[PDB]
RNA sequence: CAGCUUUACAGAUCAAUGGCGGAGGGAGGUCAACAUCAAGAACUGUGGGCGCCUAUAGAACUUAUAACGAACAUGGUUCUUGCCUUUUACCAGAACCAUCCGGGUGUUGUCUCCAUAGAAACAGGUAAAGCUGUAUUUUUU
């Protein structure tokens, strides 16, 4: 009664026999889960970072998906002289905004 | 694809008679080209 | 692959098919797998041969570990002769490969072997199919699949040899076992077609003005069909 | 009219309650708890709503199966793709509840989910606006957090009731797996914290104030709550309140029928763990652990409550969740709660007065209501309006007022004490909220916060809207403020539109943003580079997508993000010097205390000067500040007593005021100064609109010079710093603090029974710049960084402004003296007041500089 | 310790009214064949049973989004890199179609185990199950 049938297709068991069965995995399938060791490791910011053409230093990188053309060509918005180089804004923020 | 020239075909079908069309006019070359061939030919006679 | 997705609907699967309906199909032999595989080796071995035969009877022949080679007369012709298509190459590859996972569980069913070495042979033979066979040579398509197997192995051996244990000795054979399936679904069905073409070998931009003109000319015939 | 209004009634869920009698009870006042539930980060709020509107319906539309079951949490009041997509609510959009109380008085809520996520506090402060009670919400684990106190603060000014709710008890049960005493213990010291944090009243179960719950495994209690539905029972009508008090606190229960001794014998578990948490264990250990049938015999014996065929087939999170909803009921208690805290009306007059300065109500003659935000609920721009007075009806012409035009209304009718009324609006449609609709209505009721769909060309972000029939009516009037919306706009964004063919559209969107974001403070700048002050990054990114795409629709560019720098000195002022196209002034760095007090009647003004800063009798008598920035403004030369030409004031701050506004160094506000006059020449021919006039530019040099010679600085602000690390990675954190220019650990507070080090802390905004994700990264998941402003705390950028050789690099950042200067440059360039890449800062007038200042 | 409801019952008259239906099975099968596929599902239409449930078929709008499948391979054309110059065969990125490799859901039929009446209650008895219960100022001393 854990079981369907010999057909194998639904399964459903009781707490100590998975407990067990959890336990002898742990070897194994040891994937830390807290939801946050994951930021900029979802496919969602992975899918993000393909689009923006950026890495994480762990994450994939690819061919840009758009036309890389640059051309911005110095306006009084985005000039050297007027915004300020405080921060290094790396490639890791990028995709987490 | 080939639809736009259907009704142009059937117009034909409808309106031409075996006469006109056994007398449609062999086709004189509009833009002299035998003459033009005979000439460049006859300059670059190799 | 997260990125693309892929869509299916309505089907009517083959194998369910064949055992139904199909003669010469009888059915459900309850096999040992190994000797199954066996059979499925001897019969690929058959079925090579019987292609060769239907094509113009080479020079060449092959092992029973179906790696193709001439036996002599090696001339320019014989060669134009026997050049044949990649697609059957990589059939042939893919059979070696099978031969080479089932002989692994034949040697561990017989002596001479150990059951940890078994899993380590089929480890060997998946996360290197680049060593043991060239199906990179005929389909390279198949590359970025090994590739991947490569990249598991590693990742695993890391995994593994935290320890002081370090060397050949390792099974794990799971992940790099599941992208060679993989890579056979995405095969198969153009395999499959391939082979048809074969048995049925009795049977069966700037054009567009031409096509135009063609089919213009065509509907004006149709027009008129007079004397 | 009426085909509309039931079509609009069927593309809605259909409520266990009846939405008529709902409606009804909504005429009545005293009837209608406004509510707006707040908390920190990720407290649970949206989720306790859901709860709640999950109670209310019958079945709910998006509700899918895995929801139900309860894996994912359904966030009922989430709404926006951003919002679903993003984690975070982002948004005020709350919704309208009739619930029963323990003892079934009916009584219809206005629930408003405000956002926990600091860079919302704008939603925050507008739900306090809005709402007479505020739910706090905490987590359990991260505990009375810095935020939860800062609301607690700016909830006693507004002023409103703190009913608490210590959400997220099984996350102590669960995840710290506390013994059941140590859980108790916590709550304990929790409790404690929130009295601290409050001033006058105090907080605790009984008296039914908190509400003890988890929304994930979706229960919220009350003691009484409790007590109502398992021991009635037991006990008769009589002892129940005793039995209530007993409950709480160091008190303990050794076996009597009915007594209950406080202290003691033998075993420990006092009367809370023995009567509520011990059974809490119990349930959740059986629920996970036990054997089902048993458990099942247990809560047919124990709780008269039966578990269905398919609920025993469920998996334990879900099962829990079930078995728990089974258990505490349909969440009445914490309903309860609410009407105990909220006292009513004694309150009510306070906050109001608040909002719109004290005075006396007019009923019948006149209603008036509070537009609040503007919002999007179902696409089209719709107003949250809170009806104070009187009621308003459907398609009735109304007048309105943005809290701009409040203040100036008010000196108006002072002065007054022909008709002229300045803007209007046809209230095309009203209804309620919400989460997924708007319940549409006729009338509007004194009391009831609503959605109105007229309301918006006239008014931006709030408003006072009204309906007066007479002078009396509107001589007795008073005007909402502009809501206080807590943390004060700081970090910059500079947008240029990609393709300038639209402009016009990025303007369009950019109105909307100001409008349906309340905390954004939209400056348009004379070289076409429109600004955005956020709150901060998150809030932003949030607006841009909103704006880039929905409210615009275009590739849209966007500057690496500032920071508004302010203007104040170090010294005092050296020469006060005049100038002439004839006044001359100068100003003090103002003291720290003094400045705090005016971030958070003239003889009463003196006594405050004296209380603040040890004022003496003359400079109380001079003074005349302005602004809320803040400057003050001083009268105090000799012979201005005897003049009646200083005599006359109204007119002559103007001038102070636009200096205020737009300072000297950067066109950038001016901050933390005590100006001082020292001389005003006037002529003798006086023509007197002109002179005023030379006054209102004479000033603002004036001042300038002034701050020249008290050697000028801009003040940066800082982001006051959450950090709630793992306890072992409070080194990585304090590394990379070090990392960057400014910044400080000013408090590692240990929370009480978690490894979770609350390691306050400070930063310069300018060097945020998705400081939050470096802090993620690095300490790998663990210690949700949280910036933020509420305190207005400024500071020195670093060093001496007015350096011409300061610094080596361009692209690269500048060291701490030269950054100073450069800082400073950078935004005189962006205002367009310097000409070239190479330039340099100097004030006129006159003599050249004094001749450099003797040289 | 009282109440009514239900089951087993004993023999009643036996109406009587209701229920029960004038009785059609329940499992499961690496058994098939046949449809129909994100769950929705509002809302309208029409069925069958009572402002509303249960089936369908028509779009709205949803969020899909992470998981018809916690799975991932392969084609074909068009655009774009790049091998380059070419047949494959490809590098690696798009777009839109298709191809396998798997899946549920019901419609049915068939093969292996578990079943098992042909109708009961009225009037209240027996036995159990399911809920409801100590006068001195506001209810009944
Ligand atoms: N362990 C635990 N998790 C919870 C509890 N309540 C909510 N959560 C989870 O933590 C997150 C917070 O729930 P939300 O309702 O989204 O938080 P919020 O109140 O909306 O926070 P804002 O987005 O700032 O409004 C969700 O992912 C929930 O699943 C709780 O009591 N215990």
């Amino acid at each position: 009664k854990k079981v369907n049938g010999t057909s194998y297709k639904k399964w459903s068991f009781d707490l100590p026999e998975m407990s067990n069965l959890y336990r002898l995995s742990t070897p194994l399938r040891d994937e830390v889960t807290d939801k946050n060791y994951y930021y900029l490791f979802d496919k969602k910011s992975f899918f993000n970072g393909k689009a923006l053409n950026n890495a994480i230093p762990g994450g994939p990188k690819f061919e840009p998906l758009y036309p890389r053309e640059e051309e911005e060509d110095y306006n009084e918005f985005n000039s050297i002289d007027r915004v300020i180089f405080r921060v290094p804004i790396r490639s890791e923020y990028k995709v987490a905004f | 694809g080939n639809v736009d020239l259907n009704k142009l075909t059937e117009e034909r079908e409808k309106l031409l008679q075996s006469q006109i069309d056994e007398n449609l006019a062999q086709l004189t070359k509009n833009a002299s080209n035998p003459i033009q061939v005979n000439k460049p030919n006859a300059a670059t006679d190799a | 692959n997260e990125l693309h997705p892929t869509l299916p609907t309505n089907h009517n699967k083959t194998k369910l098919l064949k055992s139904l309906k199909n003669t010469k199909y009888f059915q459900q032999t309850t096999i040992d797998w190994v000797e199954a595989g066996l059979q499925l080796c001897r019969q690929g071995h058959n079925m090579l041969n019987l292609l060769i035969h239907r094509k113009g009877l080479t020079y060449l022949h092959l092992d029973y570990n179906f790696n193709l080679k001439p036996t002599k007369t090696l001339t320019t012709k014989e060669r134009k002769k026997s050049r044949l298509g990649n697609s059957f190459h990589l059939m042939r590859e893919l059979l070696k490969m099978m031969k080479l996972i089932v002989d692994t569980h034949v040697q561990f069913r017989l002596g001479n072997v150990d059951a940890f070495q078994l899993a380590d042979g089929i480890h060997y033979i998946l996360n290197h199919i680049g060593q043991l066979t060239g199906i990179y040579r005929y389909k390279y398509k198949v590359m970025h699949q090994i590739r991947a197997c490569k990249d598991l192995k590693h990742i695993i051996y890391y995994k593994f040899n935290k320890n002081l244990g370090k060397g050949p000795g390792c099974g794990f054979w799971q992940p790099a076992w599941r992208v060679w399936l993989n890579f056979l679904r995405g095969t198969i069905p153009l395999l499959e077609r391939y082979i048809g073409n074969l048995i049925t070998r009795q049977f069966e931009d700037a054009y567009y003005d031409l096509e135009l003109r063609n089919s213009v000319m065509d509907d004006i015939l149709e027009m008129m069909p007079e004397s | 009219e009426h085909t509309i209004f039931t079509q609009l009634k069927k593309n809605i869920p259909k409520t266990r309650y009846n939405r008529d009698y709902m409606l009804s009870m909504a005429n009545i006042p005293e009837r209608i708890i406004n509510v707006g539930v707040i908390g920190p980060l990720h407290s649970g709020k949206t989720s306790l709503m859901d709860l709640l509107v999950i109670d209310s319906h019958k079945r709910i539309p998006d509700m899918s199966k895995n929801v139900e079951l309860g894996w994912k949490p359904l966030r009922y009041l989430d709404n926006l793709k951003q919002e679903i997509d993003r984690g975070l609510s982002i948004k005020l959009n709350g919704s309208t509840l009739l619930c029963t109380d323990l003892e079934s008085k009916s009584r219809m809520i206005n629930f408003l989910d405000a956002p926990g996520h600091v860079n919302f506090m704008d939603e925050t402060a507008v739900a306090l606006a809005a709402s007479d009670l505020v739910l706090i919400v905490i987590d359990v684990v991260e505990g009375v957090t810095f935020v939860v106190e800062q609301l607690i603060k700016q909830s006693i000014k507004n002023n409103v009731a703190m009913c608490f709710v210590i959400n997220k008890l099984d996350r102590l049960i669960l995840d710290l797996k506390l013994p059941p005493m140590d859980a108790y213990l916590k709550l304990n010291h929790i409790i404690a914290n929130i009295n601290s944090f409050t001033k006058g009243n105090v907080f605790s179960p009984i008296d039914n104030n908190i509400i003890f719950a988890s929304t994930k495994l979706g229960f919220t209690f009350t003691i009484k709550e409790f007590v109502s539905y398992y021991y009635a029972h037991s006990i008769p009508s009589s002892k129940i309140d005793d039995f209530t008090t007993r409950l709480w606190g160091s008190v303990y229960y050794h076996k009597g029928n009915f007594r209950t001794k406080p202290f003691e014998n033998v075993e420990k578990y006092p009367t809370f763990v023995e009567f509520i948490l011990i059974p809490l264990y119990k349930i959740f250990s059986y629920a996970l652990s036990m054997e089902k049938d048993k458990l099942k015999n247990l809560l047919r014996s124990n709780f008269r409550v039966n578990l269905s065929q398919e609920a025993l087939q469920y998996d334990p999170q879900p099962f829990l969740k079930h078995v728990l909803q089974l258990i505490f009921r349909q969440q009445t208690g914490l309903v309860d709660a609410i009407t105990r805290c909220y006292q009513p009306f004694e309150l009510f007059d306070n906050k109001t007065a608040h909002l719109s300065i004290p005075g006396k109500s007019t009923p019948e003659g006149t209603l008036w209501a509070h537009v609040l935000k503007t919002v999007d609920y179902g696409g089209a721009e719709w107003s949250l309006v809170r009806i104070y007075s009187g009621l308003l009806k459907r398609g009735d012409t109304v007048r309105i007022l943005d809290t701009s035009q409040s203040e100036s209304r008010q000196k108006r009718q002072l002065h007054d004490i022909s008709k002229t009324e300045t803007p209007s609006c046809e209230v095309e449609e009203i209804g309620l909220l919400g989460g997924r609709y708007v319940y549409p209505v006729h009338e509007a009721h004194k009391g009831q916060i609503v959605l109105i769909k007229g309301i918006s060309s006239a008014y931006i972000k709030s408003a006072t809207l009204y309906s007066v029939k007479s002078k009396e009516d509107m001589k007795q009037l008073k005007f909402f403020k502009p809501l206080d919306y807590i943390t004060e706009a700081v970090f910059k964004i500079v947008l240029q539109p990609l393709l300038p063919r639209e402009l016009p559209k990025l303007l369009d969107a950019l109105n909307k943003i100001s409008k349906y974001y309340p905390g954004v403070i939209i400056k348009v700048e004379e070289s076409g580079e429109h600004v955005i002050l956020g709150n901060g990054e998150l809030y932003m990114d949030c607006l841009l997508y909103d704006l880039r795409a929905s409210y615009a629709k275009i590739e849209i560019k966007i500057s690496d993000p500032l920071t508004v720098f302010s203007e104040s000195c170090s010294n005092e002022s050296f020469a006060s010097i005049p100038v002439s196209n004839s006044i001359s002034v100068a100003a003090e760095p103002m003291d720290s205390k003094m400045i705090q007090d005016l971030s958070r009647p003239r003889k009463l003004s003196k006594i405050l000067r004296t209380e603040y800063g040890w004022d003496s009798l003359a400079s109380r008598n001079v003074w005349s500040f302005y602004n809320g920035n803040v400057l003050i403004n001083d009268t105090l030369p000799d012979e201005i007593s005897p003049e009646l030409l200083s005599k006359y004031k109204e007119q002559i701050i103007q001038g102070f005021y636009w200096a205020v506004k737009e300072g000297p160094l950067a066109e950038e506000p001016i901050y933390g100064v005590q100006y001082k006059l020292l001389s005003i020449s006037v002529p003798s021919d006086v023509n007197i609109d002109v002179m005023k006039s030379q006054i209102i530019p004479l000033m603002k040099k004036a001042c300038y010079v002034g701050l020249l010679t008290a050697i000028p600085i801009l003040l940066e602000p800082i982001y006051e710093v959450d950090i709630t690390v793992h306890a072992p990675l409070l080194p990585i954190v304090e590394e990379l603090m070090k990392k960057r220019r400014g910044s400080r650990i000013y408090k590692t507070i240990k929370v009480a029974g978690t490894p979770l080090l609350e390691v306050r802390g400070q930063v310069p905004v300018i060097e945020s710049a998705g400081f939050e994700t470096d802090l993620r990264l690095s300490t790998n998941g663990l210690g949700m960084c949280q910036l933020y402003f509420w305190h207005k705390i400024w500071r020195k950028v670093p060093g001496d402004v007015l350096d011409k050789d300061a610094f080596i690099p361009k692209l690269k950042p500048a060291p701490i003296n030269s950054l100073s200067r450069d800082f400073v440059m950078k935004t005189r360039r962006r205002k367009g007041i310097s000409t070239g890449g190479f330039m340099s800062n100097d004030g006129p007038t006159l003599e050249k500089y004094i001749s450099a200042e003797l040289y």
